[PDB]
RNA sequence: GGGGCUCAAACCACACACCGAAGCUGCGGGUGUCACGUAAGUGACGCGGUAGAGGAGCGUUCUGUAAGCCUGUGAAGGUG
RNA sequence: GGGGAGUGAAAUAGAACCUGAAACCGUAUGCGUACAAGCAGUGGGAGCCUACUUGUUAGGUGACUGCGUACCUUUUGUAU
């Protein structure tokens, strides 16, 4: 099943305005002061106040 | 005080300074002009109405320019009969400033 | 006598109006010819 | 002499698209759909330079109407004052003489109820 | 003062680009950063590689600091397709495109 | 040029009718002439320049001959079957008041407009109306 | 056609008004033809249109006019 | 692959390199748009926003509203 008349670039757009990503939870170890994801092992290995890896 | 007057086979409501464009009437810049054609004068509330017209009358104002208006353009289309047919038109006006009208 | 000044005398040349140059021209679409059967094909004569 | 037509059909194609400036979509921008929509927008403005004639027509005589109403006269009884009467003044200035200056409306209506015919 | 980065052909496309550079366009530089650092697309590694370049282009050819700076303008255009073919059924071949795009980011102190 | 109404200083007023035995279609056409604002004298068609009217007694409103036990009121609910109708004296029983909305509705416009023309009709059913602070005025005694 | 209409917003007569077309008139606009004008010049009747006939043009490239004229104080081209 | 610095008359002449159009895809800004039905325009038209000067302007947007069933070809006839 196809087309009888392409879509317009308004309608092509209107149906990508659900298409906007979403942002991360992210937080900040007191220990060392960095960005990692909530929830989440460190990228340098803490979690919660402590070296895991 | 306003006045009505018929210029160009139609008519304006008139007022004692008012810039108006009317159809092409045949007189120079800068000179005054002659219609007897006054229908309505109203000055405050003493409104004078033509019985046929106000008599008493001269249209004799002062022109200030002969110009020419904008462009239309005409476009005469019958479809799927090979017909087309354009055209454009810009009609004369003369502008004349209000000084003199009995 | 000028070369840029030369030109002959009215209705001794004639513009040879060319068929088929868009519907303005008044031999527009199909050049005089009509409509189908054999005068408008190509080689479209009838024998004498 | 061969000629190269690469010029003139731009500057052809470009006059057809700036008329058809503003308009929705594929209207405004691609050739094909621009040359339809800017002879339909000619075929309209011919046809309502004739509507706005009479739609103005219509809407001075339905405002002296409603003036007229407001003096204790329908229109019709208004305008017929003057085959027998002669104002010879017209929709165009009634209708706004009805809106702005109404104390000389109501002396229009008065010389049509002076009539009586 | 306003310094920008290009990066003329990345080998994404540009609605899969365009779709990360929306969540950047604005921000503080610190907290872009952050934002592509944690993200799970491609196009938020390769726009993470030019906000670092433009960053270090204010720092380096101006006298900028990273915390002064704010995501300025940042626009993915289209870049040269490649076109090649990939084999269908019944003989049939189809044309591939494979789209590429120019990721520009702009910084600022403002 | 010509006058055209403006819909910033538009003067509107406040009206009660009352239906109190009157027919009802030569009363709505009154209303919805006010609605439209087809009685000024500045009338202008795409400007709301209508009044506000309410009507008080939309219960004893009138429908001569004998269109009281006739005169269906027919709606379509969009499923299939879903034709449904009403009469004048059970509808007027039911909601007195959706009988004189109904009428005036369909003799303004099928627009925008219309549709906000409508909205200064306020219809009661009672001898008395909310709106008290407004002080609307009599008309058509 | 809808709302809705019942001493009518229906039907039958008659009277008087009004609205309504690109019709008609008012007003401003070429030459289409024709007659007049020692050719300035106004008049009069026209002027929907397919196939089609007739008449008049615009623009492109090339050659002559051109060893001229324009142009680096800025060509063609492109965009306003 | 860029940001500078150099080179040049010019690097938005940087090698995919003169000019660099159109479709097509973007970012910025101004205005419109989430109770309103259809060839997407046109007649009327408010508000808002930019330049200017007076305002009876110029550019942008166009709420609201009247009328409005593309184009070609083929046909007795096509929104078809």
């Amino acid at each position: 099943a196809v087309q009888q008349n392409k879509k317009s670039r308004s309608a092509r757009d209107m149906r990508r305005s659900h298409d906007a990503l979403e942002s991360n939870a992210l937080s900040v170890e007191k220990s060392t002061g960095e960005v990692h994801l909530r929830h989440h092992v460190s990228p340098d290995g803490f979690y919660r106040g402590r070296k895991v890896v | 005080m306003y006045a009505v007057i018929v210029t160009g086979g139609k008519q304006h409501k008139v007022t004692e300074g008012e810039f108006l464009k009317v159809e092409k009437l045949d007189v120079a810049t800068g000179e005054a002009i002659d219609f007897d054609r006054v229908l309505l004068v109203a000055n405050g509330e003493d409104v004078k109405i033509g019985l046929p017209v106000v008599e008493g009358a001269k249209v004799t104002a002062e022109v200030v320019s002969h110009g020419r208006h904008d462009k239309v353009r005409i476009i005469k289309f019958r479809r799927r009969k090979h017909h087309m047919k354009r055209q454009g038109h810009r009609q004369w006006f003369t502008e004349i400033k209000i000084t003199g009208i009995q | 006598m000028q070369l840029n000044d030369l030109r002959s005398a009215p209705g001794a040349r004639r513009e040879k109006h060319r068929p088929g140059r868009g519907i303005g021209s008044g031999l527009g679409k199909t050049g005089g010819r009509g409509h189908k059967g054999l005068t408008s094909r190509s080689g479209g004569k009838v024998a004498p | 002499a061969r000629v190269k037509r690469g010029v003139i059909a731009r500057r052809r194609h470009k006059k057809i698209l700036k008329l058809a400036k503003g308009y929705y979509g594929a209207r405004s921008r691609v050739f094909r759909v621009a040359k339809q929509a800017v002879i339909k927008a000619g075929q309209y403005a011919y046809r309502d330079r004739r509507q706005r004639k009479r739609q103005f027509r219509a809407l001075w005589i339905a405002r002296i109407n409603a003036g007229a109403r407001q003096n204790g006269l329908s229109y019709s009884r208004l305008i017929a004052g003057l085959k027998k009467a002669a104002i010879e003044i017209d929709r165009k200035v009634l209708a706004d003489l009805a809106v702005n200056e109404k104390a000389a409306f109501t002396a229009i209506v008065e010389k049509a109820k002076a009539s009586l015919a | 003062m306003e310094v920008a980065a290009k990066l003329s052909g990345a080998r994404i496309s540009a609605q899969k680009a365009r779709l990360v550079a929306d969540q950047i366009r604005g921000k503080k530089v610190g907290e872009a950063l952050n934002l592509l650092a944690f993200s799970s697309k491609k196009a938020a590694e390769i726009m993470k590689k030019v906000l670092e370049s433009a960053v270090a282009n204010a720092e380096h050819n101006e006298g900028a600091d990273v915390d002064d700076l704010k995501v300025s303008t940042v626009f993915v255009n289209e870049g040269r397709s490649l076109k090649r073919i990939m084999p269908r059924a019944k003989g049939r071949a189809d044309r591939i495109v494979k789209r590429s795009c120019h990721i520009t980011v702009k910084v600022a102190d403002k | 040029k010509t006058y055209t109404a403006k819909p910033e200083t538009v003067q509107r007023d406040w009206f009660v009718v009352d239906a109190a035995g009157q027919t009802l279609g030569r009363l709505a056409t009154e209303i919805a002439r006010r609605l439209r604002g087809k009685h000024k004298p500045e009338y202008t068609p795409h400007v709301d320049t209508g009044d506000y009217i309410v009507v008080i007694n939309a219960e004893q409103v009138r429908v001569t001959g004998a269109k009281t036990t006739d005169k269906m009121y027919y709606h379509h609910s969009g499923f299939p079957g879903g034709i449904k109708s009403i009469n004048f004296e059970k509808l007027i029983a039911k909601a007195p008041e959706r009988v004189i909305e109904t009428a005036v509705k369909g003799m303004l416009p099928k627009n925008p407009l219309g549709r906000d023309m409508y909205r200064k009709l306020k219809v009661y059913k009672g001898a008395s109306h909310p709106h008290t602070a407004q002080q609307p005025q009599e008309l058509k005694i």
